[PDB]
């Protein structure tokens, strides 16, 4: 699951 | 029956709004449309349906596409229940968003008193002990804290929609239907 990169 | 005209709620609504915009840090992710390309994040719009962010609700406010002032509360609600879901509660954004989400609690009941209702509050103070809505993200063991949206009643009369905990009291009945202060 992604993150705010 | 109560119609608002859209210079009416920008007037009102816009300085609740530009007290987010003021908040530095926490508004600077908040000030356009999650770009998940650029963001890194392939997989945003499986978790957000329904995007929403600062400057969509001021070109809302700016172009009269709210009628009435608890769609504009709904579209600020929308934007941080989206990020408090999306971010990891430890990520920067969700921290901010809840920052950004104090300074609106504090803004906004002066204003929607001055609109008339008899505050701006969303949700429930706590979770109901245990024996959807357009700001609700939506979805295609458990723990309790989830707050509900406090309910409401409409004024017979101007068509006002008001918490029921606000305006409807213990020791008064309403046997023709709930009419607000002024309209009575
Ligand atoms: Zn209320
Ligand atoms: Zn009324």
């Amino acid at each position: 699951r992604h993150r705010k990169v | 029956k109560k119609i608002f005209k859209p210079e009416e709620l920008r007037q009102a609504l816009m300085p609740t709004l530009e007290a987010l915009y003021r908040q530095d840090p926490e508004s600077l992710p908040f000030r356009q449309p999650v770009d998940p390309q650029l963001l890194g994040i392939p997989d945003y719009f499986d978790i957000v349906k329904n995007p929403m962010d600062l400057s969509t609700i001021k070109r809302k406010l700016d172009t009269g596409q709210y009628q009435e002032p608890w769609q504009y509360v709904d579209d600020v609600w929308l934007m941080f229940n989206n990020a408090w879901l999306y971010n990891r509660k430890t990520s920067r954004v969700y921290k901010f968003c809840s920052k950004l989400a104090e300074v609106f609690e504090q803004e906004i009941d002066p204003v929607m008193q001055s609109l008339g209702y008899c505050c701006g509050r969303k949700y429930e103070f706590s979770p109901q002990t245990l024996c959807d809505d357009p700001s609700q993200p939506q979805t295609t063991k458990k723990k309790n804290d989830t707050l509900d949206p406090e309910p409401f009643v409409d004024c017979k009369e101007c068509g006002r929609k008001m918490h029921q905990i606000c305006v409807l009291h213990y020791d008064i009945i309403w046997p023709s239907g709930f009419v607000c202060d002024n309209c009575l």
